[PDB]
């Protein structure tokens, strides 16, 4: 066992290995539309990412438990905060009401954020709970 | 949606204790502070203190160290309240609440959801069912455009009666007043206004139920002669 | 070589930048418990970007560091450029602290507008929190950087380890592009953000942490450079056979197809190994030096590295890396515990140990610093590397108490959010007490210089 | 403790007007003073936290502010819904306490009372006792003085009055006031009367009847 064998294990393995996982990845691709029900992949949805993002949500929150662990999933928050039906009006009066001071309570900063960036907040939310996720998480509490 | 069942109305004798409880639904039982609140009549909201079903702790108001425990039932998400060596000033509402926000640490906050009460009326009367009297207007006074009648329930325990005119078909015009108490026995009465022309050309009945001793009594209001 | 000296910077900058971290771990781990600490000033999320990016940018110096020092005498020649290798650490140290301020001083969203971040929106990814502009500066001196260890590669001896390490050095900041890619579609975007994070950590930094550790074996044990080469290329063979599909224990629930949930588990299972193949190297290649080396700190840092690498990496990766246990576990205590140990024993460690090496003969004191000086490198050392497993163990448990509560019971049993994180309370005081020993420990590294 | 004093206890008002309404608090509260509405058949239901921080669900037209030891509600225009017992409680610190409450009532045109007396039933007085009735029915305001005479003379012992509440369909409120006597007592007298003050007469209404016929 030299190590002229090493390295072309090393050669062949990688190479190899890259190859499989780009094939996974172009699979992977094509599924995506289906999975994520891109169809309802709204401009306002696209807009709540931006708000998302420009806010750094993630900088205390999971999304499909990911990100900081601070603060609550906010995946499947929707089920926690009135449905489908009620949550954009809960949404616009928990972004209002920040921060709740409460002595000694993690606090969530207020963002200052427009009714329509609220709304499209919202509509992503929304729309990223309806991901096929192989059903995570395990409950409501996420 | 977030409720909160409590238990129907006990009746205890003075130095006697009693239990009462509050189903909670629709949300993380374990995970808030459920807090219990006194309302006597005419006398201001007090609470009396809190228990987290997460982990069982308890905090009391100092007024009701002596009166009060509080425990709670994971499984089931019901809490409880028992009330110990009772007194006449414990004759009151009861109500269960749910603080607003969840955790340990959050004990002193405001409530969202409450309960619809309790009652606890601490009393050494017997079950007593009432008696009933005809009230006829003034004797050969009648000359208006409409008439008053009357109906005086007198003398029960415990609360509370079913006052009807006519099985209920006679229903607008009536004041139904709420009972006090006189000594340890509950009185009240109720007046029906009609115009003159109904009666005494139409009978007038008064229906009166006090389920706690299995009573119904009808009282026919007659012209006085 | 006298161009081997533009490697001190760049590992003094490395511990500067360490305790800045260090410093904002220990403000969040206070705001776990004291909710409103430094609020609304400094909130949880900016002390947390400052935290994790500085963790990013003080092992980048470090990794620049390594290079510098290794790479000419891997060569047998001079650097190509000792003024480039200044120019980039000043541009590079300068756009550090100027992003660092960013977050510190504007509001996350004021810093976004004000950066223009709405022409490329690349801003508000976990460890991508830096402006666009930023991540170009930070490309840019990359491939300076890059350039520069690379033309002395080319006009020079060529080994298996110069050639493995710019291979990881390569990978590394082409993998780095994929920052400028975030996708309309958020399961698309997860998707190729763990082209970054996994495919660094468990992929082309494994290259280079190999890849110095093979270097300092060969410098401190005199044991021969094609035994050493041929595990070197065991190793990082067995980290890419395992990691590259192994990328896929971060799709098992971003949405992505359940095939993942094969494929993530079953090879990330595998990944262990390059990291116990790193232990059974060093300690093998350790007892069978045939000199004795007069900086007993560096063996202790080699065989430190492998160990924890192999405990945070390997042992609590594993942990978590099955599917039907990560169903429970994701997103939750127990993955803070494990990217802690992970970081800290495969990469902080690393770096530390060619520090230990070059250091002394960087500043022209000799192969090693007297023994005072090595009792408090040594204690360093104990100290850091304790209080990290005690940071793991408290966390561990928090974790466990947190999937027990939150994430085990059905709707209406399970515990919410706040609630659990209070009865967690007591492991976060426990973590924050750790957190100090660490401080201390890094004090005392400090100052065994 | 911290001792809560709620003003008014009672304010009447229209649809369609503003009120507010205000706490006070014997020391300092900070910011936390929360508002809950009580109506009959509902459970209470929190409206304001924190001062001024509406509750969810809570239509914009209720508000609230104030810090330290005073602090208000306003209602900026009434619906016929938000007529009901309003209780502030402070959550800055153990034990909590509340406020005792402010009613706020329906506002309607002035009406004086619709008067009747009934004398004992003869089913009562073979038994013994003699109550003699007085219904005051469909008035308003509320203050209201009734008062009883027994042949000219004012008799304070064994009344008992009970009042409804505001009534949800007219607005008026109605009394009875009931005297007790032993029918021995009744038989002592002939001539009794039932006498009520209300704002809507300087002159009382006046009914009474003598026991003979
Ligand atoms: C840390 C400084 C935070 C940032 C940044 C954001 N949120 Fe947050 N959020 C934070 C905490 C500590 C809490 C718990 C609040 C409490 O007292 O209970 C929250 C809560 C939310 C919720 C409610 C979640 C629930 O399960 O009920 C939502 C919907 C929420 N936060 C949304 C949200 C958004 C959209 C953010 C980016 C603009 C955001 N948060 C940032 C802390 C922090
Ligand atoms: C030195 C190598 C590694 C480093 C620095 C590292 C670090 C990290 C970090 C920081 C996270 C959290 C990332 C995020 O923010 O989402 C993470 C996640 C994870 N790591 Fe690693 N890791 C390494 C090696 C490995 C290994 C070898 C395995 C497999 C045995 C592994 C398995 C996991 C898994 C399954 C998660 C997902 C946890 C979750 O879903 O919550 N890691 N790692
Ligand atoms: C005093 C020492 C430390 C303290 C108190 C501390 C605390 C923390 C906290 C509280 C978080 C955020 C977790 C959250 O999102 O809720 C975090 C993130 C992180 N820290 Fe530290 N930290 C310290 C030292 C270290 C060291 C030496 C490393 C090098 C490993 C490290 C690496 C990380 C990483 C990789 C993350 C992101 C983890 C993830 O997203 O899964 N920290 N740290
Ligand atoms: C070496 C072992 C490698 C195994 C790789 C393949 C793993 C596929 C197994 C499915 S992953 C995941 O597991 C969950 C159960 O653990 C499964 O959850 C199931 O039960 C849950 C509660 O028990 C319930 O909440 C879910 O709705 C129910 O679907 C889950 O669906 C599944 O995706
Ligand atoms: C170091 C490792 C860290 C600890 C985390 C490991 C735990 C993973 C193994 C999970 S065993 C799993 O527990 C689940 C929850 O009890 C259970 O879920 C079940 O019961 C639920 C009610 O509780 C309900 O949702 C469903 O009817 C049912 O799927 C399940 O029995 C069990 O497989
Ligand atoms: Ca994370
Ligand atoms: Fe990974």
């Amino acid at each position: 066992f030299t190590k002229g064998m090493a390295r072309n294990i090393y050669f062949g393995g990688s190479v190899f290995f890259i190859l499989l996982f780009l094939a996974l990845t172009y699979h992977t691709e094509k599924t995506l539309p289906e999975r994520t029900n891109e169809a309802a992949m709204s401009a306002a949805v696209v807009r709540g990412k931006l708000v998302w993002e420009q806010n750094n949500c993630v900088g205390c929150h999971t999304l499909l438990g990911e990100g900081a662990y601070f603060a609550p999933e906010l995946g499947n928050v929707v089920g926690r905060r009135g449905g489908e039906e009620g949550f954009n009006t809960f949404l616009q009066a928990w972004m209002k009401i920040q921060p709740l001071n409460v002595p000694g309570r993690r606090a969530m900063p207020q963002f200052h954020l427009s009714e329509g960036q609220v709304d499209d907040l919202a509509e992503f939310l929304k729309w990223s709970s309806k991901i096929d996720t192989n059903q995570w998480p395990p409950n409501k509490e996420g | 949606e977030v409720q909160l069942q409590q238990s129907g109305t006990v009746l205890a004798r003075p130095g006697a204790s009693v239990k009462m409880s509050c189903k909670a639904s629709g949300y993380s039982f374990t995970s808030y502070w459920m807090h219990w609140v006194k309302q006597r009549p005419g006398q201001g909201l007090e609470w009396i203190g809190a228990v987290y079903p997460g982990n069982s702790d308890t905090s009391y108001n100092q007024k009701f160290k002596g009166k009060a425990k509080l425990t709670a039932v994971t499984s089931a998400s019901t809490a409880y309240m028992e009330l110990s060596s009772l007194t006449n000033e414990d004759s009151a509402v009861y109500y269960c609440s749910r603080s607003s926000l969840d955790g340990y640490y959050v004990k002193n906050w405001c409530f969202d959801v409450w309960g619809q009460g309790t009652t606890v009326t601490v009393s050494s009367a017997k079950t007593t069912a009432p008696s009933v009297y005809p009230l006829a207007p003034v004797c050969g006074d009648t000359t208006g455009s409409s008439v008053t009648l009357g109906c005086l329930v007198k003398g029960y325990f415990p609360e509370p009666v079913t006052l009807t005119w006519n099985s209920g078909s006679l229903s607008s015009g009536v004041h139904t007043f709420p009972a006090v108490l006189q000594s340890d026995l509950y009185t009240l009465s109720s007046s029906v206004t009609v115009t003159s022309s109904t009666r005494p050309s139409q009978s007038i009945t008064c229906n009166v139920a006090h389920p706690a001793s299995s009573t119904k009594v009808d009282k026919k209001i007659e012209p006085r002669g | 070589f006298a161009s081997q000296a533009v490697a001190k910077p760049y590992f003094v900058f490395a511990l500067i930048l360490f305790v800045g971290q260090i410093l904002f771990g220990l403000i969040m781990g206070l705001q776990y418990v004291v909710g409103d600490f430094l609020f609304p000033a400094i909130p949880f999320n900016v002390a947390r970007m400052v935290h994790t990016n500085l963790l990013i940018v003080w092992l980048l110096f470090g990794f620049m560091g390594a290079a510098y020092y290794l790479v000419p005498e891997e060569s047998d020649c001079e650097l190509y450029s000792p003024k480039l290798a200044w120019i980039l650490f000043w541009v590079f140290a300068a756009a550090g602290v100027l992003t660092i301020l960013g977050y510190l001083l504007v509001p996350y969203a004021g810093l976004a507008r004000l950066t223009g971040n709405e022409l490329w929106p690349t801003m508000g990814r976990e460890f991508l929190e830096q402006p666009t502009i930023s991540k170009a500066g930070i490309v840019i001196v990359a491939l300076g950087f890059l350039f520069n260890v690379g033309m002395t590669v080319l006009r020079g001896r060529k080994t298996a380890i110069s050639m493995v390490l710019m291979t990881g050095l390569i990978g590394l900041a082409l993998l780095f592009l994929f920052s400028f890619y975030n996708p309309e579609n958020l399961t698309r975007d997860k998707f190729y953000w763990w082209w970054v994070v996994h495919l660094w950590v468990e992929g082309v930094w494994e290259l280079i942490m190999g890849a110095i550790l093979a270097f300092v074996l060969v410098k401190i044990t005199g044991v021969d450079r094609e035994v050493i080469e041929k595990w070197l290329y065991v190793i990082i063979a067995m980290a890419l056979i395992s990691g590259i599909i192994g990328t896929g224990h971060h799709y098992f629930w971003i949405g992505v197809p359940g095939y993942w949930l094969w494929l993530g588990s079953v090879f990330s299972a595998l990944e262990p190994l390059p990291f116990f193949a790193m232990v059974l190297f060093a300690f093998n290649t350790i007892n069978r030096r045939r000199r004795d080396y007069p900086n007993r700190a560096v063996a202790l840092w080699a065989m430190g590295t492998t160990v924890m690498a192999f405990l945070g990496a390997g042992v609590w990766g594993f942990m978590h890396t099955l599917a039907p246990v990560n169903y429970y576990t994701h997103g939750t205590q127990l993955t803070a515990a494990h990217g802690h140990m992970a970081f800290y024993g495969a990469y902080a460690m690393i770096v530390m140990t060619i520090i230990s090496y070059a250091m002394p003969r960087l500043r022209g004191i000799g192969e090693a610093m007297d023994n005072r000086s090595q009792v408090l490198e040594m204690w360093g050392f104990w100290l850091m590397t304790v209080a990290m497993v005690f940071i793991t163990l408290f966390l561990s448990a928090a974790g466990v108490l947190q999937v027990w509560l939150q994430r085990m019971p059905a709707d209406g049993a399970a515990m919410t959010f706040m609630a659990t994180q209070d009865q967690l309370a007591i492991f976060y005081w426990l973590r924050e007490g750790a957190g100090v020993v660490f401080l201390i420990g890094l004090v005392a590294y400090l100052l065994s210089f | 403790d911290i001792q809560m004093t709620q003003s008014p206890p009672y304010l009447a008002a229209s649809p369609g007007e503003t009120i507010t309404i205000n706490c006070r608090a014997s020391k300092s509260i900070r910011k936390y003073l929360a508002w809950y509405q009580e109506k009959p058949g509902k459970t209470n239901k929190l409206l304001i936290y924190s001062g001024s921080t509406l509750q969810f669900g809570i239509p914009s037209r209720f508000s609230g502010s104030g810090s330290g030891t005073e602090f208000t509600l306003t209602i900026s225009s009434l619906e016929p819904e938000d007529f009901a017992m309003y209780y502030c409680q402070q959550h800055n610190e153990y034990p909590l306490t509340f406020g005792a409450g402010t009613k706020l009532e329906l506002k309607r045109a002035d009406a004086a009372p619709t008067v009747s007396i009934f004398p004992p039933s003869s089913e009562q007085l073979t038994s013994g006792g003699a109550s003699v009735v007085c219904f005051l029915n469909n008035f308003y305001p509320k203050d209201i003085n009734v008062k009883w005479k027994i042949d000219g003379s004012e008799r304070q012992n064994g009344v008992l009055n009970s009042w409804t509440d505001q009534d949800s369909k007219d607005s008026t409120y109605s009394m009875s006031s009931t005297l007790t006597l032993t029918k021995d007592e009744y038989e002592r007298h002939n001539s009794y009367t039932c006498e009520a003050t209300h704002k809507t007469s300087t002159s009382p209404i006046v009914k009474s009847f003598n026991r003979n016929e």
